[PDB]
RNA sequence: GAGCUAGCCCUGGCCAGGGUGAAGCUGGGGUGAGACCCAGUGGAGGCCCGAACCGGUGGGGGAUGCAAACCCCUCGGAUGA
RNA sequence: GAAUGCCGGCAUGAGUAACGAUAAAGAGGGUGAGAAUCCCUCUCGCCGUAAGCCCAAGGGUUCCUACGCAAUGGUCGUCAGCGUAGGGUUAGGCGGGACCUAAGGUGAAGCCGAAAGGCGUAGCCGAAGGGCAGCCGGUUAAUAUUCCGGCCCUUCCCGCAGGUGCGAUGGGGGGACGCUCUAGGCUAGGGGGACCGGAGCCAUGGACGAGCCCGGCCAGAAGCGCAGGGUGGGAGGUAGGCAAAUCCGCCUCCCAACAAGCUCUGCGUGGUGGGGAAGCCCGGGUGACAACCCCCCGAAGCCAGGGAGCCAAGAAAAGCCUCUAAGCACAACCUGCGGGAACCCGUACCGCAAACCGACACAGGUGGGCGGGUGCAAGAGCACUCAGGCGCGCGGGAGAACCCUCGCCAAGGAACUCUGCAAGUUGGCCCCGUAACUUCGGGAGAAGGGGUGCUCCCUGGGGUGAUGAGCCCCGGGGAGCCGCAGUGAACAGGCUCUGGCGACUGUUUACCAAAAACACAGCUCUCUGCGAACUCGUAAGAGGAGGUAUAGGGAGCGACGCUUGCCCGGUGCCGGAAGGUCAAGGGGAGGGGUGCAAGCCCCGAACCGAAGCCCCGGUGAACGGCGGCCGUAACUAUAACGGUCCUAAGGUAGCGAAAUUCCUUGUCGGGUAAGUUCCGACCUGCACGAAAAGCGUAACGACCGGAGCGCUGUCUCGGCGAGGGACCCGGUGAAAUUGAACUGGCCGUGAAGAUGCGGCCUACCCGUGGCAGGACGAAAAGACCCCGUGGAGCUUUACUGCAGCC
RNA sequence: CGAUGUCGGCUCGUCGCAUCCUGGGGCUGAAGAAGGUCCCAAGGGUUGGGCUGUUCGCCCAUUAAAGCGGCACGCGAGCUG
RNA sequence: UGGGAGAGGGUGGUGGAAUUCCCGGAGUAGCGGUGAAAUGCGCAGAUACCGGGAGGAACGCCGAUGGCGAAGGCAGCCACCUGGUCCACCCGUGACGCUGAGGCGCGAAAGCGUGGGGAGCAAACCGGAUUAGAUACCCGGGUAGUCCACGCCCUAAACG
RNA sequence: CCGAGGGUAGGGCCCGUGACUGGGGCGAAGUCGUAACAAGGUAGCUGUACCGGAAGGUGCGGCUGGAU
């Protein structure tokens, strides 16, 4: 569920806020946060690298355990679904019968108070984590590897998942969130159940203030610029495009394919997104 | 109106000054013409 | 050369007083249970009026200037991008 | 002799403009060669959320005293931030360093680059952030938390006593955090006192008084008291916190738990040390053996790391505490006490300014703290005023035109004008009251009106007391009084109706444009499977992102409502293992040079041979495009209908003389006495039209139109008055410009607009205040325009390259 | 072209006369009154509004009349813009 | 109290046939479609056949002139939660009843909003035919939608 | 004091009227096609939705008041 506004501001008329209504605990665990180093866009050399970005909110990086098969068959408790300001998804606080605390990203259904584990014999319960290849076909997963022992890069995003499809040798087909269809190795972990906080994306903004506060500076459309800024650039008045629609740096941008075509990956997807 | 010249002692001596000049190729070019020309200041003199 | 100016990064500081009165909460009403309604409480907001502070709307003056952009009157924002 | 030449000197304009805020001066006394200008006294005015006080930048002796006045000072000068000289800045506790980390910078290891160099985990550096021990008073011409005085405190070293498994750059805890609102209790600061202390005063009609005037505190170890912050205790298990661990984490059990306990801070008190007014008298003496008390108001400050709520989810590292490892356990550490030790740099003065940034003693700019009182609803607003500081470094007259800033105005009331530009009007608070429309918030301070002072009387609730008096905050009712007028001065919306554009708050051409432009939430297309795409970089490395398709990049559109048609032939993009074309390379029929020869060397056909292009498809919120002619209906007119040429296809819904309409002031309607504008219609749309979006839309706007009400010197149409200038006298004294000048009018002439030529007319010599018609007046080697085989920015299916990609 | 500032308005005028009015005339298809047309005449006079930047023009209400031209389309070291 | 029948409703699961698409094989000159045709698809290897996979929707036979519901309407199968109704006993209450303006709830399909999903079908749309013409009927394509969640809409030859 | 009413301001209801515009009825002597009544030459009707010179068409669902 979101929360809406009464129309008692301008803003406030379409504004939208998540209820937070999953959340337990409104502080982060000290041992686990380290300080987040703000950008602004710039690289090492001082230059925007990344265009509009700066002037967000302060906030702490959470340390996320996206490997899991660091502590294969030591359970834990869920002890409390945290605020992860660096992600969409929501955190959940794990206490391990070890005495160790981490940080996983909170799944959709995980309860605070429940147990998960990891490892090849776990059991396919919202929460834990197994190697691919023990994870019934059909089952819909988050957090998976890429490779063996590499971390978890798919399906992190709130409320996203991938779906197991088969299998076939060492390897296991996933329908990736993009609706990608992707061989991934067995040995890669994932977490069954899919991402929480699936709300997310009906969040309405509502005022400019608000990508303001999220670090997100105004963006200027090349169409609003001149010839020495943008191929958009000048025009007197208004200017349709004029030839075909390209980014700042002349490219087209209105279905131009970019993913490099020698690329070794391509012998392990199966079929490009749809839609 | 606010002018462009707002002083400022550690700015001074951290931008001109002798260390930042030995640290350039293109500073130590700068002491080395000063000398040769017989300036009787290197590098602005700044308080401290 | 970024001691002016533009953006960002780190760390500090500042914003008189007054006004409006969102959610929520409590009570009452209502219903099979509700929605909801009323009152109180509450104190939200790129909300309102207005100083500091930030501006520079219209007019007047100035025009070998007090000033290589100033002055008076008026005017915009003033918890926020 | 000329180059708007160059350097220098000196003229002209000219005793002219000006002498830098209109806060303001007058007199007496003194000094001196000289006094509006220096010192002193009295009077007057100005600031007082500052124009007063303190701190940080920056400045660098400008500070204090003596002696000076050539120059500097917009005049003067005896004076000075000026000249000469002498003096002046005192710290274990204030700030910085011998402590810590932030961005960032640097950088063992490592990586990269023709060289120079670029990067880089650790570490190091880096502060106005963290951490750390001093308060009050006195003293100097000039320093003071530094000297002195009183009362306090920190670290290091050594020793003594007691206690303990001591020991770290390693483990852990803590340090450690946002925004808004806010409780209790305090303090700072303030108001009052018929009480306490005090030199005195009785004026001019009254008052010897519960009179007037003045003051009535500051610091303070331990202890104690009030108020707060922080913190659960024990045992057992233990596989985690890259070794160890008794610590921390986890699990269980017992007790304690909104109590306490322990601990820490604030405030009060506190041995003790200080301070101490008006007035009088020559900074000091006196007041004085000063008194030093009660009531009230009360922070944004303190207790503090308090409490609640919220989403945008809010540094690090050391000091500190705890754990153990080597080790070492006669040590070491902890606690108490004692003695000793305790370095370097800054310290003057200015500091919203005459000492800083602006060439100037420049109406400008400059971060933090204190910033009293009364009244006005509040307040840091406004008026006055305290402490304190000033009268702005040319004056004296005069009383013109004109200019500036200001005040008022008969009758009219927008008739002014591009426009009510400007200026009036309105104006705070309380009460009554308030429309269309609406996204149900609003529109709204709608509009419109009523009240507002003072006196007496009665009374209501809150704060502090005690539950009462007193004080204080918010009120209420009745009866009266005065004036032209009661937010009596100062500060404080004119309003309404209706269109265009943009939803909105915001942003912008620093210094001619603030807008309808940019942005914006939101909508859609598209790219990107993570060593992502994309961006910067030769690279390494970075950003993206310590993110992962509910994500990130690019593009257009721009809240929201209802919508977004047809054309894929061209260009783009996407798909297509066929076919055509296609480079290096492969291949080697055949041919050539040379040699006596084996041989050496060269040319070279078929065939094989990528991307790209051709070709086949798809694709519009991709670039873009979206017809013409003839005929036809009981009068006319028109044409639902038919025919025909062309096209890739012929503009759908909606809107339309429009931010678009040429003809054009189209025509009709509305408003006006009169309307090229405005509003409403019509549709032959020169030349609207659907995300360079179409048509609407409440609310919003220093945007741009049109109308009305109110009110006015905007105007009829001008008048008077004020001050600062202008004018006269004393002081100081520029500027552009200037071929030289003994520089009149007409009509002619002249390179075609003559003071300068001809004819004629007119005219004694020289100034001062004024006005601008001419000197094709000044300024700037015309921006327009052209020319130059001049330049530069920008574009592209111009040429030719390069990067990048394939 | 080493610069001769531009429309329109305002202000301030002055001139020409091919005269809009007022004065004097002849002819008339001049009864009168009122006109028409031409001649003489430049002394003075020649309104206020709505629209539009406008000049011009149209219109409202008046008038004896609501003249037309020149003066760098008079006049920006006079103002406006 | 004791029994019954039933596509009554709600939620979570789950099975098979078929269609379409994708991959592998095998194979070649057409397939498709109609009254007859053409557009379309097919030597860039279609159709027909075999194997594998993905995905959505609807449930063949049972099935009836049947059953249930107040109406709308409800159909594979399992479980859970839940409504109405019939019978037998004649045991309990003692007229506690009928109706019902307003009210409240439910209400096929289409349609709307926000998300998802999308195989088949198919308004709009494009093309081929038919025809005097054919903005249709028929044919080849094709987007909303049809499906799920939640919120609206409140209509009907909502009929016996 | 109250007070006829006058004045200022803002609302509500009704009537008349208005450039232009929407459809309706009647007229009939026209133009276009032929949607319905027969299986009306695509059974009809229907709620809704989208579309078209027009009657209408199509989709989805419903009714028989459908011929064979
Ligand atoms: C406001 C102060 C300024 O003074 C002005 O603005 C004047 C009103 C300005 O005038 C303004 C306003 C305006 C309307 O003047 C007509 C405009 O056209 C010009 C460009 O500038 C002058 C008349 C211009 O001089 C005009 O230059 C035109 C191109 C041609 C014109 N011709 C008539 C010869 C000539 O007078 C000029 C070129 O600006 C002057 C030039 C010599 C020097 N300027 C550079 C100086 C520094 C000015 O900035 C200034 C003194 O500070
Ligand atoms: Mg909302
Ligand atoms: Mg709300
Ligand atoms: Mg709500
Ligand atoms: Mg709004
Ligand atoms: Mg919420
Ligand atoms: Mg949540
Ligand atoms: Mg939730
Ligand atoms: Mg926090
Ligand atoms: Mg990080
Ligand atoms: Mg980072
Ligand atoms: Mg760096
Ligand atoms: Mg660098
Ligand atoms: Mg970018
Ligand atoms: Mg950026
Ligand atoms: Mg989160
Ligand atoms: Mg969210
Ligand atoms: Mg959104
Ligand atoms: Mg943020
Ligand atoms: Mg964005
Ligand atoms: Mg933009
Ligand atoms: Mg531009
Ligand atoms: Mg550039
Ligand atoms: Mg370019
Ligand atoms: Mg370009
Ligand atoms: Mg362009
Ligand atoms: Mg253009
Ligand atoms: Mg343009
Ligand atoms: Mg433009
Ligand atoms: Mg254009
Ligand atoms: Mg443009
Ligand atoms: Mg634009
Ligand atoms: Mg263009
Ligand atoms: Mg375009
Ligand atoms: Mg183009
Ligand atoms: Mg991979
Ligand atoms: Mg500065
Ligand atoms: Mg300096
Ligand atoms: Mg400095
Ligand atoms: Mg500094
Ligand atoms: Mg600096
Ligand atoms: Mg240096
Ligand atoms: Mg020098
Ligand atoms: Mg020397
Ligand atoms: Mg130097
Ligand atoms: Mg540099
Ligand atoms: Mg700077
Ligand atoms: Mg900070
Ligand atoms: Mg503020
Ligand atoms: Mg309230
Ligand atoms: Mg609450
Ligand atoms: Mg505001
Ligand atoms: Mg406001
Ligand atoms: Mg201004
Ligand atoms: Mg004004
Ligand atoms: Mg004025
Ligand atoms: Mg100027
Ligand atoms: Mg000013
Ligand atoms: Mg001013
Ligand atoms: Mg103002
Ligand atoms: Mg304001
Ligand atoms: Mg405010
Ligand atoms: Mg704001
Ligand atoms: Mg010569
Ligand atoms: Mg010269
Ligand atoms: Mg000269
Ligand atoms: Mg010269
Ligand atoms: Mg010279
Ligand atoms: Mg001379
Ligand atoms: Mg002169
Ligand atoms: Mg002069
Ligand atoms: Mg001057
Ligand atoms: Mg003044
Ligand atoms: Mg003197
Ligand atoms: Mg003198
Ligand atoms: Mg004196
Ligand atoms: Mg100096
Ligand atoms: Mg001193
Ligand atoms: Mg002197
Ligand atoms: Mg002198
Ligand atoms: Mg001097
Ligand atoms: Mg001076
Ligand atoms: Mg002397
Ligand atoms: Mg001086
Ligand atoms: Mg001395
Ligand atoms: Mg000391
Ligand atoms: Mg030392
Ligand atoms: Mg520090
Ligand atoms: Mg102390
Ligand atoms: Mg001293
Ligand atoms: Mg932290
Ligand atoms: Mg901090
Ligand atoms: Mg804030
Ligand atoms: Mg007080
Ligand atoms: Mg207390
Ligand atoms: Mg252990
Ligand atoms: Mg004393
Ligand atoms: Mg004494
Ligand atoms: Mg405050
Ligand atoms: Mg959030
Ligand atoms: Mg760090
Ligand atoms: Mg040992
Ligand atoms: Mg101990
Ligand atoms: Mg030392
Ligand atoms: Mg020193
Ligand atoms: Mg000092
Ligand atoms: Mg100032
Ligand atoms: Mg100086
Ligand atoms: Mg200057
Ligand atoms: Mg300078
Ligand atoms: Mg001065
Ligand atoms: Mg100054
Ligand atoms: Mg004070
Ligand atoms: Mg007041
Ligand atoms: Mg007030
Ligand atoms: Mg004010
Ligand atoms: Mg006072
Ligand atoms: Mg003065
Ligand atoms: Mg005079
Ligand atoms: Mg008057
Ligand atoms: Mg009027
Ligand atoms: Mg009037
Ligand atoms: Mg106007
Ligand atoms: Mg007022
Ligand atoms: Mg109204
Ligand atoms: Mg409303
Ligand atoms: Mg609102
Ligand atoms: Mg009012
Ligand atoms: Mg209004
Ligand atoms: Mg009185
Ligand atoms: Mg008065
Ligand atoms: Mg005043
Ligand atoms: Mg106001
Ligand atoms: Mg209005
Ligand atoms: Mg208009
Ligand atoms: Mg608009
Ligand atoms: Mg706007
Ligand atoms: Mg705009
Ligand atoms: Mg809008
Ligand atoms: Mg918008
Ligand atoms: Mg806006
Ligand atoms: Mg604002
Ligand atoms: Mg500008
Ligand atoms: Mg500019
Ligand atoms: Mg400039
Ligand atoms: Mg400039
Ligand atoms: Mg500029
Ligand atoms: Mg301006
Ligand atoms: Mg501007
Ligand atoms: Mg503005
Ligand atoms: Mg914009
Ligand atoms: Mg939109
Ligand atoms: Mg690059
Ligand atoms: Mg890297
Ligand atoms: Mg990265
Ligand atoms: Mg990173
Ligand atoms: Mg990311
Ligand atoms: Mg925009
Ligand atoms: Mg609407
Ligand atoms: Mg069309
Ligand atoms: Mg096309
Ligand atoms: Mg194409
Ligand atoms: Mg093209
Ligand atoms: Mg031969
Ligand atoms: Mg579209
Ligand atoms: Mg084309
Ligand atoms: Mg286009
Ligand atoms: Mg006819
Ligand atoms: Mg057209
Ligand atoms: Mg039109
Ligand atoms: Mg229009
Ligand atoms: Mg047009
Ligand atoms: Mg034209
Ligand atoms: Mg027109
Ligand atoms: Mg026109
Ligand atoms: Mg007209
Ligand atoms: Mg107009
Ligand atoms: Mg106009
Ligand atoms: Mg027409
Ligand atoms: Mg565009
Ligand atoms: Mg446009
Ligand atoms: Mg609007
Ligand atoms: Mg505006
Ligand atoms: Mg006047
Ligand atoms: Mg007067
Ligand atoms: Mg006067
Ligand atoms: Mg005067
Ligand atoms: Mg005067
Ligand atoms: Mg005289
Ligand atoms: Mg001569
Ligand atoms: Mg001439
Ligand atoms: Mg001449
Ligand atoms: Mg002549
Ligand atoms: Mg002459
Ligand atoms: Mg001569
Ligand atoms: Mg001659
Ligand atoms: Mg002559
Ligand atoms: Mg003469
Ligand atoms: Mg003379
Ligand atoms: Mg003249
Ligand atoms: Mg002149
Ligand atoms: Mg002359
Ligand atoms: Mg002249
Ligand atoms: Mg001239
Ligand atoms: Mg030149
Ligand atoms: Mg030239
Ligand atoms: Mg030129
Ligand atoms: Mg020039
Ligand atoms: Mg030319
Ligand atoms: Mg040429
Ligand atoms: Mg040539
Ligand atoms: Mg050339
Ligand atoms: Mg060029
Ligand atoms: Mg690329
Ligand atoms: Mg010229
Ligand atoms: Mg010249
Ligand atoms: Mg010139
Ligand atoms: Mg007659
Ligand atoms: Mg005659
Ligand atoms: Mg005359
Ligand atoms: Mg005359
Ligand atoms: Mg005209
Ligand atoms: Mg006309
Ligand atoms: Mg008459
Ligand atoms: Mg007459
Ligand atoms: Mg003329
Ligand atoms: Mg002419
Ligand atoms: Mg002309
Ligand atoms: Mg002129
Ligand atoms: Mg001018
Ligand atoms: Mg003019
Ligand atoms: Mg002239
Ligand atoms: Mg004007
Ligand atoms: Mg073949
Ligand atoms: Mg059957
Ligand atoms: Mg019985
Ligand atoms: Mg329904
Ligand atoms: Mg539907
Ligand atoms: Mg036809
Ligand atoms: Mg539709
Ligand atoms: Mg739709
Ligand atoms: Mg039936
Ligand atoms: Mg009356
Ligand atoms: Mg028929
Ligand atoms: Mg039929
Ligand atoms: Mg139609
Ligand atoms: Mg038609
Ligand atoms: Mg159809
Ligand atoms: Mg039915
Ligand atoms: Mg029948």
């Amino acid at each position: 569920a979101v929360k809406k506004f009464k129309p008692y501001t301008p803003s406030r008329r379409f504004m939208t806020v998540a209820d937070f209504s999953e959340i337990t605990k409104t502080e982060p665990e000290k041992s686990l946060v380290k300080p987040l180093k703000k950008t602004g866009g710039r690289n090492n050399q001082g230059r925007i690298t990344v265009r509009f970005r700066g002037g967000g909110h302060k906030r702490l990086y959470r340390i996320i355990d996206f490997k899991r098969w660091d502590k294969v068959g030591i359970p834990a408790k869920v002890a409390a679904i945290e605020y992860d300001p660096n992600r969409s998804a929501r955190i959940a606080l794990l206490h391990y019968v070890d005495g160790e605390k981490r940080y996983i990203i909170a799944p959709d259904g995980l309860q605070v108070g429940q147990q998960v584990v990891a490892g090849p014999d776990a059991p396919i319960q919202v929460g834990n984590a197994l190697p691919l290849r023990f994870i019934p076909v059909g089952t819909v997963v988050h957090a998976v590897e890429l490779e063996p022992k590499k971390g978890a890069k798919l399906a992190r995003a709130a409320g996203t998942s991938a779906q197991i499809q088969g299998r076939e040798g060492d390897y296991v087909i996933l329908r990736l969130p993009s609706g990608e269809l992707r061989k991934v190795h067995g040995e890669c972990y994932a977490t069954v159940g899919a991402v929480g906080n699936a709300d997310h994306k009906n969040i309405v903004l509502g005022k400019a203030g608000r990508s303001r506060w999220l670090g997100r500076r105004p963006h200027v459309r090349g169409a609003a610029m001149n010839p020495v800024d943008h191929p958009h650039g000048g025009g007197e008045g208004r200017a349709p495009r004029g030839r075909p629609p390209a980014s700042p740096w002349g490219w087209q941008t209105k279905g131009l394919k970019t993913r490099k075509r020698r690329k070794p990956s391509s012998r392990f997807i199966i079929a490009r997104r749809k839609k | 109106m606010k002018r462009t010249w707002q002083p400022n002692r550690r700015k001074r001596a951290k931008t001109h000054g002798f260390r930042a000049r030995m640290r350039t190729p293109g500073g130590r070019k700068v002491l080395k013409r000063r000398r040769q020309k017989g300036r009787w200041r290197l590098t602005p003199a700044v308080r401290k």
